[PDB]
């Protein structure tokens, strides 16, 4: 109930189908994310939990909090997508890989990753040829890039590499959360 | 008196009387094709002082 | 149309969003659930595997609103719920004037005992005003700016100033840079604010009174943060300005906000003011002239209350057509608007071709009729700063066509409660609400049938109604009329266009009883437009005359006949003089009294009504001439009869 | 009772734009057996104008 907390309002929807019926609705339009942001001032230095488990979307009932709050973890990372925002089961990304490229191209090679991490993007070697890489166009060659050598990350690895970097989050330490949430209300009752 | 003039524009017969006809003064001539009733609403509103 | 390629569409929410009626959702899910995929192996039951389908359909129809509403208030034109509307209108550079305060200019006649020259009159100078509804209670007034006075001849001052409604409040705050400084109170016209930062000035950004070309940093910002409570904040600047941006405070400062309490729109009454002045030797001599400017005065103006949703939108999108500058006729209409608005109901700016420069602006205040002055000069300046430099804006005000009703509502005595009076006034605003909604604006006509359906909507007991009607249009200079001017735009119904009152002077002396003599100021006159004729013709006459004063010569020989040209009722001795044209089919009036060659000094005050009755029931409009009825200012023509019925 | 203004709200609601309407009403009671009148009668209330 740390969401809600106000009233249904009424959602007119009159801009579409005039004389539309008013439907009481949980109030999601407050700009909550700001309240959290301003209230958080002074409770900062929330440490870096590092995650470490493909914890399903709610670890709130394990780590800090635990009234199955399922957020204050969200507002941490400013998550735009509550589904693919958090890290996922290792297979999920793989599963997510297919549906991404299933329409076009099939499995591919997104970039070739020089050591020291210099990405390349549509740069292509020729085996049984010079050892130097070329772009996927200007097949006349004549315009080589990156005389060195590196190793492609194909596709699956990338999605893994991309979602796995998404595990770090703030906490509020399981200490402040009570004192914190005790503030976070006060700002809310303040403005009305 | 003018000496060392220049020739700007024709407008056929040259007379101070004809060159005025009815003097336009500061009016602006949109002078492009069209029936003039299609754009006239839209020149005002989005364009023109 | 003709070519089918022109169909397109207006703003259209695509079929992708829309949203469920329920059972259609049940239909689409069943086809997706049972078909194309499973061909049920379900282990629930014959009925259960069926029943459980809509159990998750209520989950859809729910999530198809709760989460699907966001895209409705994400955009502007399709959104509802103010908050989203407003908050999405600031990135268009608008803000919706949360409230407003009344404003006037009064000239104080006061004086000081020290006789010192250049007396000042500082910011607040608390006044109080009844803003009359009857008498009891004042509200408040504060001048809020400066001015100065000058001593001349006898020792007196004329520190004429302008004043806002509310009081003031100042809350100083320490800037934490983590702390979104705000206000919380339901008030504080964003038009008038100061907000010093510890030195002075800070002229902000969103609203300029000067624009102070260059000047770089020191700006601040005012938006919404929904909730009704205004947000202040500062730019990204550094000032170690760095390059471009707001100066920003430095990590700790005294930020002094001062606003106006703005009691509300209830204060429109104005009229009598009192000094309530304690400063120094200034005596506050009173003789306070609320309207020392010009013609008829309504009292104060403005007062606001927050703008309606249907207002913002129209002004919210159009300000993308502009960028903080007015080059276009439709721009002035948006710049004379909630920025300077609440003092102007409608505009329709236009440019006259014969006279270059000089952008003309018609405006009707919510107070009615004329803007007086210094509320005009105010609209002047706020434009010319954002204007197109060489051309000067000017406020002509529109050409008003009022209408004279004389209607009777014929209620029933049985079902009333407050009886007369309260219903006498309850029928007023309903009529007034009809104007404000439909025909208040330009280019719109009104139908007396539509006025009567708001009349019959008074409460209940009123059953039926009816009215005669006359279109009243009052000339300004009179004595002449302009060239090819003074036109109704409607068919005039000949044997109409009836006079007003007038009067005469001179006529030798004609001494009376009691005191010495008089000027023979009685024996008035008045005009009648006579008949139609072969095509337009019709002439017109100046009015009743006895004998003596005129120049007859060969060009006058006063007469129209004992035919039409109906007679004024007095001794008056007929002999109506022919004056002007009045072509009926294309509506035109022409007078020029100089035809009969009298002296303008023989006439009393100008600005006389004429008011012909219309032919057709519906009254049209054109050429920037409004039809708007405002009662409170001029009662002169409204007459209604409550004649009752006993069952 | 028949009100002129109460019908003019329905004729106004016919289609989107009628831009209002007006009318003039003639009261007429047809009476069989002319030449006599029923010794008292043809009484229609709401006194009519002259002639």
């Amino acid at each position: 109930m740390l969401f809600t907390f106000f009233d249904p309002i009424e959602y007119a929807a009159k801009t579409v189908n005039k004389n539309a019926p008013t439907i009481p609705m949980t109030d999601i339009f407050r700009n909550y994310k700001d309240y959290f942001k301003r209230a958080l001032a002074g409770y900062r230095l929330r440490t870096y939990y590092i995650k470490g488990s493909p914890r399903p979307e709610e670890l709130a009932n394990a780590i800090y909090g635990n009234p199955q709050l399922y957020w204050v973890l969200l507002m941490c990372n400013d998550n735009y997508d509550p589904y693919y925002g958090w890290i996922t089961s290792q297979e999920a990304a793989y599963q997510a890989s297919i549906q991404k490229y299933k329409n076009v191209g099939g499995d591919q090679i997104v970039y070739h990753v020089n050591e020291n991490g210099e990405k390349f993007y549509n740069l292509i070697s020729y085996d049984d040829n010079p050892y130097v890489w070329y772009d996927k166009g200007d097949k006349a060659r004549k315009y080589p890039q990156y005389e060195g050598a590196l190793a492609a990350v194909d596709t699956y690895e990338a999605a893994v590499l991309e979602n796995e970097k998404l595990r770090q989050i703030k906490i509020i330490a399981k200490s402040d959360i009570n004192s914190f949430m005790n503030d976070l209300i006060r700002i809310m009752e303040k403005s009305y | 008196e003018i000496i060392r003039g220049v020739k700007g524009k024709d407008l056929l017969q040259n007379n101070i009387d004809y060159i005025n006809r009815s003097r336009s003064y500061y009016v602006m001539k949109i002078k492009s094709n069209l029936p003039s009733s299609r754009w006239k609403s839209d020149v005002i509103r989005f364009v023109h002082p | 149309p003709v070519n089918y390629q022109l169909t397109r569409t207006a703003n259209a929410i695509p079929e992708i969003f829309v949203g469920g009626t329920f059972a259609e959702i049940k239909q689409n899910l069943i086809e997706w659930l049972n078909g194309q995929n499973e061909f049920l192996d379900y282990d629930f039951e014959g009925s259960r595997l069926n029943v459980l389908c809509d159990l998750l359909a209520y989950n859809t129809l729910y999530i198809q609103q709760f989460g699907n509403a966001a895209v409705y208030e994400s955009f502007m034109r399709t959104a509802n719920l103010r908050s989203s509307v407003v908050q999405a209108a600031q990135d268009n550079g608008y803000l919706p004037t949360s409230k407003s305060a009344a404003q006037t200019e009064i000239m104080l006649t006061c004086t000081d005992a020290l006789n010192r020259n250049y007396i000042t009159i500082p910011r607040g100078t608390r006044f109080l005003a009844y803003a009359k509804d009857t008498s009891v209670n004042p509200y408040n007034f504060v001048s809020r700016e400066d001015v100065i006075a000058i001593r001349d001849k006898n020792n007196q001052y004329f520190p004429r100033l302008k004043l806002a409604q509310g009081r003031i409040v100042r809350t100083e705050i320490i800037y934490d840079k983590l702390t979104p400084i705000i206000i919380y109170d339901k008030n504080i016209d964003r038009n008038q604010v100061k907000l010093y930062v510890d030195g002075a000035e800070w002229i902000n950004w969103t609203r300029k009174s000067m624009v102070h070309a260059g000047s770089t940093s020191t700006i601040y910002y005012m938006r919404e943060t929904i909730d009704g409570n205004t947000e202040f904040y500062f730019g990204e600047g550094e000032i170690s300005a760095n390059y471009i941006g707001g100066l920003k405070p430095t990590q700790n400062s005294t930020i002094v906000i001062e606003y106006i309490s703005t009691n509300g729109a209830d204060a429109n009454g104005a009229v009598g003011f009192s000094y309530a002045d304690t400063l120094t030797n200034i005596t506050v001599i009173n003789i306070n002239e609320n309207p020392n400017d010009d013609p008829d005065f309504v009292g104060a103006d403005g007062g606001g209350d927050p703008e309606d949703i249907e207002r913002i939108r129209e002004l919210g999108t159009i300000k993308r057509e502009t960028q903080q500058r007015c080059v276009t006729a439709t721009d002035y209409d948006t710049f004379v608007s909630e920025r300077f608005g609440s003092i102007i109901q409608a505009v329709q700016t236009f440019t006259d071709s014969t006279k270059p420069g000089y952008a003309f602006i018609a405006a009707k205040p919510k107070s009615g009729l004329y803007l007086t002055t210094v509320q005009r000069e105010d609209i002047k300046n706020y434009l010319k700063d954002y204007n197109l430099a060489p051309i000067t804006p000017s406020i002509i005000s529109p050409n008003y066509l009022f209408i004279k009703t004389n209607l009777k509502v014929t209620y029933a005595l049985n079902k009333l409660q407050e009886s007369e009076q309260w219903l006498e006034g309850q029928i007023i605003d309903k009529i007034d609400r009809y104007y404000t909604e439909d025909v208040e604006i330009f280019n719109s006509s009104f139908a007396k049938s539509k006025m009567l359906t708001y009349v019959d909507d008074a409460d209940h007991s009123v059953i039926g109604s009816s009215a005669t009607i006359q279109m009243v249009r009052e000339v300004q200079n009179f004595y002449k009329t302009p060239e090819a001017g003074i036109k109704y735009n409607n068919q005039i119904k000949d044997r109409s266009m009836e006079s007003n009152t007038f009067s005469f002077n001179s006529g030798r002396k004609v001494v009376n009883p009691d005191t010495g003599l008089e000027e023979d100021v009685l024996y008035d006159v008045r005009i009648v437009s006579t008949d139609r004729d072969s095509k337009g013709i019709g002439k017109v006459i100046i009015g009743p005359f006895a004998s003596g004063d005129v120049t007859e010569n060969e060009n006058i020989q006063p007469y129209t006949g004992n035919d039409f040209n109906k007679l004024a009722n007095s001794d008056g001795r007929d002999k109506y003089y022919v004056i002007g044209e009045i072509n009926y089919p294309a509506d035109v009036i022409y007078w020029n009294i100089a035809k009969i060659n009298l002296t303008s000094e023989k006439f009393e005050v100008q600005t006389i009504e004429l008011y012909s009755d219309p032919t057709d029931d519906v009254i049209f409009t054109r050429d920037g001439s409004l039809i708007v009825f405002e009662n409170d200012l001029r009662p002169q023509y409204l007459t209604i009869d409550l004649e009752p019925i006993s069952q």
